[PDB]
């Protein structure tokens, strides 16, 4: 069965952890630790082919870390995720997508974006705005909740589907 | 008054005196987080000797799990911080210990290429070929990332 290295990027408290976790355990976690990186795995069936997904799930970049240069290098999929009521992680966005292009040495790789935490009645950051990045990157833009579990299925499963392509 | 989330804290931010102060007025040492996190989790995930040892002595459970079945010693390994993985042996932590994937802190230490700890556990009794619940074990990872090193280790 095919293994897909998943990365899942975003600066802190976007909701990457609360992702891999709501999609692997079924359960959505308040309070995870935010400097904790490891990589989550999960048997799963997409469009008849049962696979195997390998997510690296990023913190604590502040400081280095020789397993997430490796997975950056050797990943095959990138989930850009930010939050929609952090305006800050919007912007990140620009420095997440340039920073894949040059490990990865491409203009273009595998990657969806995510505008996480949608569950959520305040929004600083526009539909359009995301939608407008996205469709200037050539990627799909996603909505999601951690907390629901809306689009978390969707966002891994079409990252699966960009790889195929 | 709820000491355990003011322990916990104290944990991670390395302030070795809170910590003495609040399991003087009686906090648990076995406090955990909605994700099953004691102390001791997260003084071994932040790197903080002094207090590590002051919640074993104090009765810490050692081999406490989170809710993904990390111990102490898990997270000690996956962090790189040598000296606190040798104390939570020495006070009883289980080397084979294995998470709901199956993997124990040999895996999670080759995985992230720190090869001092590698040496540690297996001189500790680690099960050099123990597989997660996907088959996967040390060497199965040093293949998987070209790690020489991590390789030579596993035989001479
Ligand atoms: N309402 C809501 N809260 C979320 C969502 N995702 C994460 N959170 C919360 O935001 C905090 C940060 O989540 P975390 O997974 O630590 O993000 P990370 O720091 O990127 O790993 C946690 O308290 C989560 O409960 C979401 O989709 N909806
Ligand atoms: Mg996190």
């Amino acid at each position: 069965m095919t293994e897909y290295k998943l990365v899942v990027v975003g600066a802190v408290g976007v909701g990457k952890s609360a992702l891999t976790i709501q999609l692997i355990q079924n359960h959505f976690v308040d309070e995870y630790d935010p400097t904790i990186e490891d990589s989550y795995r999960k048997q799963v069936v997409i469009d008849g082919e049962t696979c195997l997904l390998d997510i690296l799930d990023t913190a604590g970049q502040e400081e280095y870390s020789a397993m997430r240069d490796q997975y950056m290098r050797t990943g095959e999929g990138f989930l850009c995720v930010f939050a929609i009521n952090n305006t800050k992680s919007f912007e990140d966005i620009h420095h997440y997508r340039e920073q894949i292009k040059r490990v990865k040495d491409s203009e273009d790789v595998p990657m969806v974006l995510v505008g996480n935490k949608c569950d959520l009645p305040s929004r600083t950051v526009d539909t359009k705005q995301a939608q407008d990045l996205a469709r200037s990157y050539g990627i799909p833009f996603i909505e999601t909740s951690a907390k629901t579990r809306q689009g978390v299925d969707d966002a891994f499963y079409t990252l699966v589907r960009e790889i195929r392509k | 008054m709820d000491l355990g989330k003011k322990l916990l804290e104290a944990a991670r931010a390395g302030q070795d005196d809170e910590v003495r102060i609040l399991m003087a007025n009686g906090a648990d040492v076995n406090a955990h987080d909605t994700f099953g996190f004691t102390p001791l989790h997260l003084a071994a995930l932040y790197g903080h000797l002094e207090i590590v040892e002051v919640l074993l002595k104090n009765g810490a459970d050692v081999n406490a799990d989170d809710s993904y079945g990390r111990t102490p010693l898990h997270l000690a390994a996956m962090r790189g911080h040598l000296e606190i993985v040798e104390v939570l042996l020495k006070y009883g932590a289980d080397v084979n210990a294995a998470d709901e994937e199956g993997r124990t802190p040999l895996h999670l230490a080759a995985k992230r290429g720190h090869l001092e700890i590698v040496e540690v556990l297996l001189k500790n009794g680690a099960d050099v070929n123990a597989q997660d619940k996907f088959g996967k074990t040390a060497f199965d990872i040093s293949i998987d990332n070209g790690n020489e090193d991590l390789a030579e280790i596993l035989q001479k």
